[PDB]
RNA sequence: AAACUGAAGAGUUUGAUCAUGGCUCAGAUUGAACGCU
RNA sequence: GGGGCAACCCUGAUCCAGCCAUGCCGCGUGUGUGAAGAAGGCCUUUUGGUUGUAAAGCACUUUAAGCAGUGAAGAAGACUCCG
RNA sequence: GCAAGCGUUAAUCGGAAUUACUGGGCGUAAAGGGAGCGUAGGUGGCUCGAUAAGUCAGAUGUGAAAUCCCCGGGCUUAACCUGG
């Protein structure tokens, strides 16, 4: 499987998070990388995590048409 | 293709003997040209420009060897691609043509003679390892070393091979072929040196030539 | 132009049109002579350069020259025609090939015979 | 099924084959699962003209690909030899 | 303001060699006393020594070599600025004339040569080059 | 033993109140084969004799030069005012790749094998002057290893 | 063992110069067409 | 590859064949010897030069093309008899 | 000079460091915004730790075959085919 850890960025939606995760791309001509935010849209069972929490998913298959993660751990809450 | 056109411009042109025709009497007095460039003009004025002495180096070298632009520029090519030096590589594979070899032990008195008689598969070459000898019409073909070469039982008498071989005597017999001349056998166990191959020849200007 | 500059903006290679437009990227092009006149060329130079203005089959109203010395071309000739400007002729873009389909060869040329369709003498 | 098959390669009047293991369906020239060995039909006696691997060939036997009768004569002829 | 360190001692070093001073002194930091070593090891500068001054400051002090009336260093050019890092494998670090120079490189294993990187099969940032 | 290679033919026009004037100027680059080279220029009304005078020059600047065996120790890049010349050794039996002026200063130096570039302006004076600064500039690893107090084995 | 081999410029703005700057040629190439053969 | 227990049938896939110099490669259109340097053409200071060993003469050689033969390999052994 | 070919034309890259990451410039040749402020974004002082994401190194799988390249083999040579 694969995990990718990411601040959720709205809670808004009922039993749904979304989460953004930064990666870093080397640009092939000029060879420097750029930050890179993607947003990927999960599947919270409890609302356990508000917006702004640092989440980790893993892919599963799809629950609905947009989602195709699950939150498996919460690691740090916001202040 | 083979030039049909005299053989002698040629040399003239290029201001030094090609070896086109075999030396029975002396070049000079043969012809009495080439002291000049050929045609009516002669001697003239605006000097050759040193790409115009790359041309006439690689012509010179083209014209020696009987070998069209197209099979030369694919022997630099080879040359290139293949390791060491790339003028070294190209003389040697000239050196290595069939014509040229059996031209050099003498069957043939000039190399047109040779690579005529080799188009006609009188000669014929076994590869190292074979056991049975097969004709072939290709003079143009590399011969790996250790090759051996023989005349076929019809050429055996043949009155122009024995003229030649005594020119060919005079003239000298290269140190890497053998022959054995009451057998018309000839062994090419190693290809010629750059330092055996003729010093005035510049193998410079052709790399030159081709790099643009 | 810093390497931040070239990542968010980059370099642009603006691309040159073709300088024959009438044959559509291809090698000829049949047209139908619909005028065959003479034209007087640039400053430097005084002639009478023997032109066509043809209309190709794509489509546009083009100008051609007619080399050689004397041609049989005429209203409602058909005609072959390749690029290449004339320097002295402003406006004509194209060359007539002579010889092709009904632009006749130059009748006594010996030199460049292949390059204004004359055959070989016998 | 999977049946293992010469695949025709080589130059005109000079055929070269290929033994591959591929799907039934598609064509000889097509995508093939594996290669296991080459078939030379004119060769030198000291040239090798057929080469396989007995070890994949005894492995899609057990898995179940139905060998073309071609192939199985060739295979028979290289375990005798 | 002063967004590189690195490229400020390398700099400072060829202004003073192409002013022809003896030493010359800068701030310290562990990075640049650590490439000021490895130039002290490859012989382009006679020494390098960091007296630790008030405040919890240090001053790197680098002692210039001058060969035949010349400067020793012919060139030092910073390569991983800032702006675009450089980072290059094992078998492709650059250079420097033919060898005969020095690319310093930045490996997991401390500051070293090239060479000596090239030795170790490891790689890393290259930081510059120095001739 | 010296070779003198003629560069490049020039004629020049002076202007003076009653009418034109034509001179010619003409550089040549004279050396000794394997480690002395010069470049001179000459002007003269008569073109032999600008070749002579820019022989002159040559010969009083000669510098000397250091090569292994047939080509250049390392990659030289060179810039005088607006011309850049680059070039980079090359293995035996490549030859001189160079456009002219380069190749004659080369084939004076008796570099057999090299590998040329030109940026920027393609003036055949200042290519000259920009590869002989290069030249000038290049250093052995022998001398490189005295510069560092170090032994030639312990620097690659 | 090998795969690690590769870099040319020129004509043209001026009485003449250097730079800059465009335009043009020298090469390879092609499912190629047209002309002589 | 499809169907059939097999015999065998279908297969414009496939293997080949006809046309095109359309690209690449190879080969041939001959090879030696040949002077008051024949004749003619061209240039010329009108007499020399050049075409030019080029040619004629002379002695060979027959790859390719054409004729007469000869003759592999692409074939995997079907079926049938026997253990 | 090429040679069963030879040229012209059409197109692509090269030469063109003439879009310059390798590898260009901006006082006068084209080019500093009229000046400040500041959003996103880009970069960023010294010392001691945790972390190992970028970075480097090694292991595995994969990155089809052909084609490119190297070394051998077969066609009389070559193109061509072909094992590794």
């Amino acid at each position: 499987a694969s995990v990718l850890t990411g601040r959720v960025v709205s809670d808004k939606m009922d039993k749904s998070i979304t989460v953004l995760i930064e990666r870093l791309v080397r640009h092939p001509l000029y060879g420097k990388q750029l930050r890179r935010s993607t947003k990927i849209k999960a599947h919270d069972e409890n609302n356990v995590c508000q917006q702004g929490d640092l989440v980790r998913i893993k892919e599963t298959r799809p629950i609905s048409k947009t989602k195709a993660w699950t939150l498996v751990d919460v690691v740090e809450k916001v202040e | 293709a083979r030039y049909i056109g005299p053989k002698l411009k040629l040399s003239r042109r290029e201001g030094t003997d090609l070896g086109l025709k075999s030396g029975v009497k002396p070049y000079d007095v043969k012809t009495k040209k080439a002291a000049r460039p050929p045609g009516q003009h002669g001697v003239s004025r605006n000097k050759t420009s040193e790409y115009a002495l790359q041309l006439r180096e690689k012509q010179k070298v083209k014209r020696i060897y009987g070998v069209l632009e197209r099979q030369f520029a694919n022997y630099y090519k080879e040359a290139a691609r293949k390791r060491g030096a790339t003028g070294e590589n190209l003389l040697a594979m000239l050196e290595s043509r069939l014509d040229n070899v059996v031209y050099r032990m003498g069957f043939g008195s000039t190399r047109a003679e040779a690579r005529q008689l080799v188009s006609h598969r009188t000669v014929m070459v076994k590869k190292a390892g074979r056991d049975e000898f097969v004709r072939v019409n290709i003079p143009s073909i590399q011969l790996q070393d250790g090759d051996v070469i023989a005349i076929q039982e019809k050429s055996r008498e043949q009155l122009r091979i024995k003229n030649a071989i005594e020119l060919a005597t005079q003239r000298g017999i290269p140190e890497w072929l053998d022959v054995d001349h009451s057998k018309l056998q000839g062994t090419f166990k190693k290809a010629p040196d750059r330092i055996d191959l003729p010093a005035e020849i510049n193998e410079s200007l052709i790399v030159e030539l081709y790099s643009k | 132009a810093t390497t931040n500059q070239l990542i968010r903006k980059g370099r642009k290679t603006i691309k040159e049109k073709s300088k024959v437009p009438a044959l559509q990227a291809c090698p000829q092009r049949r047209g139908v002579c619909t005028r065959v006149y003479t034209t007087t060329p640039k400053k430097p130079n005084s002639a009478m350069r023997k032109v066509c203005r043809v209309r190709l089959t794509s489509g546009y109203e083009v100008s051609s020259y007619i080399g050689g010395e004397g041609h049989n071309l005429q209203e409602h000739s058909v005609v072959l025609i390749r690029g290449g400007r004339v320097k002295d002729l402003p406006g004509v873009r194209y060359h007539t090939v002579r010889g092709a389909l009904d632009c006749a060869g130059v009748k006594d040329r010996k030199q460049g015979r292949s390059k204004y369709g004359a055959k070989k003498p016998k | 099924m999977v049946v293992i098959r010469l695949a025709r390669g080589g130059a005109k009047k000079r055929p070269f084959y290929q033994v591959v293991v591929a799907d039934q369906r598609r064509a000889r020239d097509g995508r093939y699962i594996e290669n296991i060995g080459f078939f030379n039909p004119l060769a030198k006696e000291s040239e090798e003209a057929v080469r396989l691997n007995m070890e994949a060939y005894h492995a899609w036997i057990a898995k179940g690909a139905q060998p073309s009768d071609r192939v199985a004569s060739l295979v028979r002829a290289y375990n005798k030899a | 303001s002063m967004q590189d360190t690195v490229g400020d001692m390398l700099t400072r070093i060829r202004n003073a060699q192409m002013a022809n001073k003896v030493s010359v002194a800068m701030p310290s930091s562990k990075l640049r006393k650590s490439i000021a070593d490895l130039l002290v090891s490859e012989g382009y500068v006679a020494s390098a020594v960091v007296n630790a001054e008030e405040n919890n400051k240090a001053t790197l002090s680098i002692e210039l070599k001058y060969f035949e009336g010349k400067a020793v260093i012919e060139t030092i050019q910073r390569f991983s600025r800032p702006g675009l890092r450089q980072h290059r494998g094992k078998d492709a670090i650059p250079t420097v004339k033919q060898g005969m120079g020095v690319a310093i490189v930045s490996t997991s294993q401390g500051i070293m040569s090239d060479r000596a990187a090239r030795a170790a099969g490891i790689g890393g940032e290259v930081v510059a080059f120095v001739a | 033993g010296l070779v003198e290679r003629l560069v490049t033919v020039d004629r020049v026009a002076k202007v003076v109140k009653g009418g034109r004037i034509f001179s010619f100027t003409a550089l040549t680059v004279v050396g000794d084969g394997n480690g002395r080279v010069g470049f001179g220029r000459g002007k003269a009304r008569e073109v032999p004799a600008a070749i002579q005078k820019a022989l002159e020059a040559a010969k009083r600047n000669m510098i000397t030069v250091e090569l292994n065996d047939a080509t250049l120790h390392h990659p030289i890049k060179a810039r005088h005012g607006a011309s850049k010349v680059y070039m980079q050794p090359a293995s035996e039996g490549t030859g001189v790749i160079a456009g002219g002026a380069m190749r004659a200063v080369l084939e004076v130096a008796g570099v057999k094998d090299v590998l040329t570039k030109c940026y920027g302006s393609t003036n055949t004076a200042n290519v000259v002057r920009a590869t002989f600064n290069g030249l000038r500039d290049m250093s052995t690893p022998e001398k490189m290893a005295a510069k560092r107090g170090k032994s030639v084995d312990e620097i690659l």
